RNA sequence: GAGACUUGGGCAAUGUGACUGCUGAUCAGC
RNA sequence: GCUGAUCAGCAGUCACAUUGCCCAAGUCUCUU
């Protein structure tokens, strides 16, 4: 009941999910008040957090060995940025399915896709409008849940390598130095 | 011939009463019922020096505002050698650990603020009652039903009845409300609320001692011929509002939080179209009671407040709301401007046109206050008069502010005599007419009344009680006065000597508040007379009808450490443990209240809940509580969801979200219980 | 009136009258309709119809006369305000107006 | 109606 | 012809430490009849009484400390002179003569 | 911004105290 | 037919004790 357009949101995501409760969790954020059967986001994008900094920082470490230490670190911090996943999520339509219900998150959140779609979903400097968090947030929320689901860090990889491959590649060309 | 103040003979009687057995004293306002209060707090100061662990002991002065408390502390410094202590919200004592507290009874002999930053910390065992060798409640005919002062009182049922402090009462006038009829009853209600009987001056010598502070102004009437016909830019405008309603009921702003009514059974517009609404019918009820020239002020006014919140508001829908709520305040302000206008064809001179059409355009109300104020200072100094006008309503006192400015700069007579200023309680209404960004004028209106630079006072009911004022000549009651402590604490103010009380009163209604004020008299002589002829030996209740007095409401709860969790602030600690959850600045959900049907509260509670109300209670998501609380079956809504919130806050503590002294857990708190288990093997190296 | 300062009256038209017209810019009015139509809710009804009227001027509010008094007065707009008044309708003193 | 009624400047202060 | 109440001006000169806690709303408690003002000559005993707890309670209130000087001198006939006023009167005086 | 407290006015819905309109029953008098 | 007494039903009015909504004023605390 909960999920509208759940084919969509798995398509557009890369994974087919064998116990939904998880994706339910992923998507609901702690403002919404009609789903009382699982908490909120945060606790997922905790574990997800790490989960895709130790991924990227793995992938990094194996493929990227011609550059330095301190630009391979620029290249982590870069990949693990909350602006780069509030692109991902918005390139890849998940900021549909959130689960919300305040005025000023969702007025952000519609502010920032129309800014984005402006440049092509392309990762433009660092972003002058404010980008919201809960998108990153529910993006690593997601990643969790698709590895608690399968229990497999290799598909789970699958999945944010799918998701990350344009970054993934314009930033092993280029390093964004601030 | 000297300038230190001795203390009278009543004074005196009366601090000897209070150091035996406690009580309340009931004088009329002014130098006479602080002094009494110094002297008492003197009287207890033998233990002030040793620290408790020593066996030492402190001294509480209990107000009931913050401006009040701090009124008292800075009397108390300025009049005795002690060291007193300023304790209100402002001062963010919420956030105060066990240390910061100790070290600061440490230094202070004695503690003033508000009644309830004083409740939180004797709740949470930072002090003890055997800590405190007196408590002095100012102002302590507030202390009836669940304010603040009854509550700190309800401790004295639970600690150590061979520790208790002394309590002192101070108070101007005894009755709160209008339960002016039966007055022992009321008296002894009071009487048992605390812990003693009221003691008051009665010798003739003592009366006429107290008189020289305490004055009876003459009081006088001022009768206008109240209308009821009105024009047709009213009829204009009103019907202009009636359509901008019709619209802005499909406003279409994003979506907004439930409001509902206060006993939960019937909802309301959100909150942003309720403050829209509040405002212009307000500005109806101006334009209604004082005419077109004070609608045309009240309009400036709500374009003022209009733009701060377009300014404030940070969706677009709601910038949007507020630019047509602008706009149609606008259209209001050029119609009422056009009517002004249109009668200038009398004369070309100004100066004496604005007084014309101040007279012309004004409700016989305005027209016959203007004129009393015209004729009360004519020619007079500046220095020499010193008013207050009492109204009902906050937008009348920036209303008559700005109508008084304008009428003052118009006439000959009045233009260098008069100052007004305005004043109003909370949720401050903002002092210009030009709604620029910021002005560079810093001097409180209050202040500004006290050094001599304004004479003419245009607040409502703010400065009846609590804020000190000086002697004032002249008080006008413009609106009608409602209670009898209204009437009985303004007529105090008219603290000088032949000092004159005026009441502005319509025709229509002479007989109700010639009768009315007539009731507060008889009701102010059966108090006095009452307080005169009660004979007691035993001059305190006993403890059987103090228990009776407080054991109507739900029990408290204590544990081990001495913590008391109130009923009563129980919505208080779930509410603020609820604002300390959300990591996320829209993260922030209070929980959903809901009322039980009847079939729900048949099936959950079967017939044991039948004839009651029950109320279920759904935490947010983040929290741990996800049980949906319900409360005991309780006779009345307000009962169930002071019961639904109790038990909610008693199960947080039981899961370990309050910290033993029932305020939630701080994170120094949290990784507190874990450094012993996961950082041991930091103590080798002197760090924790 | 509203204005209730003390005035001086220079001199008195034994020749004028009530219902005479004003002979500024208010030839179609006379200062008994006047008076009704501006105050006649307050004084009800003017006795000694046929009797004479006053003229008046008015004094200064000073009280300092150190400095000068500069200023674009317009002196002849500034007398242009003639005023005429009906003497039962004005309180009078004994005491001289000089 | 087009006009507040004007008052007289006969009032007193009646004592209560 | 006109002076302050005798016995306000005796305890007000003749007290000096009396004399610095005197302000306007002390003296607006001086509201004296006529037959006080025209005959008599000062206040009542009663008035005498409030008017001197009235200014003994200045110094609790927030009044304590301030300085009335500046709006009361005149009463008192004392009044305020910068220096410099009194070094140029002193050479205007050498001016004159030279 | 939220939450809470005390007080007053207006209105409506329940109880309870008194009276009135009207009708019936029982009873006395005519 | 006429009046009183008792009693029941209903409607209207008056007061009080609850309850509920709307509006007004004042107060406190949490939080940025």
């Amino acid at each position: 009941g909960f999920l509208i357009n759940h084919y969509y949101l798995e398509k557009n995501l890369g994974y087919t999910f064998k116990d939904r409760r998880y994706l339910l969790q992923a998507l609901t954020h702690p403002s919404y008040p009609t789903n009382r059967i699982t908490g909120s986001y945060q606790e997922l994008e905790f574990i997800g957090n790490a989960i895709l900094d130790f991924l990227i920082s793995a992938y990094i470490f194996e493929n990227n060995t011609k550059m330095n230490p301190g630009a391979l670190t620029d290249l982590r911090s870069a990949l693990v940025n909350n602006t780069t996943l509030a692109c991902i999520c918005v390139r890849h339509r998940l900021h549909f399915f959130i689960l919300a219900e305040n005025a000023k998150l969702s007025e952000i959140i519609s502010k920032f896709v129309n800014f984005q779609e402006s440049q092509g979903h392309r990762v433009t400097n660092y972003v002058n409008v404010d980008v919201p968090k809960a998108l990153g947030d529910v993006l690593e929320a997601l990643i969790a849940a698709v590895y608690l689901d399968c229990r497999d860090l290799q598909r789970t990889w699958e999945v944010i390598f799918n998701l990350f491959e344009p970054e993934l590649q314009e930033f092993t060309r280029k390093v964004p130095i601030n | 011939e000297d300038v230190e103040i001795k203390p009278r003979g009543y004074q005196l009687r009366l601090v000897d009463h209070l150091t035996k057995s406690n009580g309340i004293v009931y004088l009329p306002t002014g130098s006479g019922k602080t002094f009494v209060a110094i002297l008492v707090l003197k009287r207890f100061s033998q233990d002030f020096d040793k620290p408790i662990e020593s066996g030492g002991k402190r001294a509480l002065f209990m107000c009931n505002t913050v401006e009040l408390a701090r009124q008292q502390a800075m009397a108390v410094r300025r009049c005795t050698n002690f060291k007193v202590g300023f304790y209100v919200g402002e001062q963010g004592v919420d956030d105060w650990t066990r240390g910061m507290w100790s070290d600061e009874i440490k230094k202070n002999q004695v503690l003033v603020g508000t009644a309830q930053v004083f409740l939180d910390m004797v709740t949470q065992t930072y002090v003890a009652l055997s800590s405190l060798s007196v408590v002095i409640i100012d102002e302590c005919h507030h202390g009836t039903g669940h304010h603040p002062f009854r509550e700190f009182m309800r401790l004295f049922t639970i600690a150590n009845q061979t520790k208790l402090p002394r309590v002192v009462g101070l108070t101007g006038v005894l009755i709160k409300g209008n339960e002016i009829t039966n007055v022992a009853t009321k008296l002894k209600e009071l009487e048992i609320t605390y812990r003693g009987n009221i003691i008051t001056v009665s010798d003739t010598k003592e009366m006429e001692n107290v008189m020289l502070y305490a004055t009876k102004p003459t009081e006088v009437m001022v009768s206008f011929p109240h209308q009821e016909q009105v024009l047709t830019v009213t009829r204009l405008i009103s019907a202009e509002i009636e359509k901008f309603y019709v619209s802005l009921d499909l406003m279409n702003i994003g979506v907004q939080p439930i409001r509902r009514s206060k006993s939960l059974q019937c909802l309301r517009d959100p909150s942003k179209k309720s403050f829209v609404k509040q405002l212009f019918n307000d500005f109806l009820y101006q334009m209604k009671e004082y005419g077109i020239y004070a609608a045309s002020i009240a309009i400036i006014s709500l374009i003022v407040e209009f733009d701060i919140k377009r300014r404030q508001a940070e969706t677009l829908s709601v910038k949007l709301m507020h630019r047509t709520a602008l706009t149609l305040c606008e259209k209001i302000r050029h119609l009422l401007v056009q009517k002004l206008q249109d009668m200038t064809y009398d004369d070309d001179d100004d100066n004496v046109n604005t007084e014309e059409v101040i007279m012309n355009f004004s409700t016989p109300k305005v027209q016959r206050f203007l004129m009393s104020l015209k004729v009360s200072f004519a020619d007079k100094d500046p220095k020499d008069i010193c008013c207050l006008v009492f109204v009902e309503r906050r937008y009348t006192c920036k209303c008559i502010y700005g109508l008084l400015l304008n009428y003052i700069q118009s006439t000959p007579e009045l233009r260098n005599v008069l100052t007004p200023q305005f004043m109003v309680g909370r949720n401050n209404i903002s002092p210009d007419f030009e709604s620029v960004l910021e002005r560079k004028w810093q001097k409180s209106a209050i202040q500004q009344f006290r050094d001599g630079n304004a004479n003419l006072m245009i607040c409502s009911s703010v400065l009846e009680e609590g804020i000190d004022v000086q002697a004032c000549n002249h008080v006008f009651i413009l609106d009608p006065v409602k209670t009898f402590n209204m009437y009985v604490q303004s007529k105090g103010r008219a603290r000088t000597t032949e000092a004159k009380f005026v009441l502005f009163t319509a025709d229509k209604e002479r007989e109700k508040t010639i009768q009315q004020i007539y009731q507060y008299r008889k009701a102010h002589n059966d108090i006095a007379e009452y307080l005169k002829d009660r004979v007691l030996e035993k001059t305190e209740p006993e403890l059987y009808e103090i228990k009776g007095h407080f054991q109507d409401d739900i029990d408290p709860f204590t544990n081990e450490n001495g913590a008391v969790l109130l009923p009563n602030n129980a919505l208080a600690i779930l509410h603020r443990y609820c604002q300390t959850i959300p990591t996320d600045a829209f993260g922030f959900v209070i929980p959903w209240f809901h009322v039980l049907q009847e079939d729900e509260r048949d099936r959950i509670f079967g017939v044991s809940a039948k004839g009651k109300h029950v109320i279920s209670i759904n935490m947010p998501v983040n929290c741990m509580l996800r049980d949906t609380i319900y409360s005991d079956p309780m006779d009345n809504v307000k009962t169930a969801k002071i019961s639904a919130a109790f038990k909610a806050c008693k199960v947080l503590y039981s899961l370990g979200e309050l910290n033993e002294r029932f305020v939630p857990k701080t994170l120094k708190e949290r990784v507190a219980s874990i450094a012993d288990v996961h950082f041991e093997h930091w103590n080798k190296y002197g760090d924790s | 009136a509203n204005y209730d300062k003390p005035m001086l009256v220079t001199k008195v038209h034994r020749e004028l009258t009530p219902l005479s017209y004003m002979e500024k810019n208010q030839q179609d009015k006379t200062y008994y309709e006047f008076t009704m139509s501006k105050y006649g809710n307050r004084i009800g009804d003017v006795v000694h119809k046929d009797k004479f009227m006053i003229e008046v001027r008015d004094l200064t509010e000073q009280l300092t006369f150190y400095v000068h008094n500069r200023g674009k007065f317009n002196a002849k707009s500034k007398a242009k305000m003639k005023v005429i008044l009906i003497p039962e309708l004005c309180f009078n003193f004994n005491f001289p107006g000089d | 109606i087009d006009r507040y009624e004007q008052v007289s400047k006969d009032f007193e202060f009646i004592k209560i | 012809g006109i002076s302050l109440p005798h016995n306000v001006l005796a305890l007000w000169r003749e007290n000096p430490e009396f004399a610095k806690i005197i302000g306007p709303h002390n003296l607006r408690d001086l509201a004296l009849g006529d037959e006080e003002s025209l005959v008599k000559g000062n206040c009542s005993d009663i008035n005498y009484n409030r008017f001197v707890e009235g200014c003994r309670a200045n110094g609790q209130s927030f009044y304590a400390g301030a300085d009335f000087s500046s709006e009361v001198n005149f009463c008192v006939g004392l009044v305020t002179i910068p220096n410099k006023v009194i070094a140029d009167t002193l050479e205007a005086l050498l001016g004159v003569i030279v």
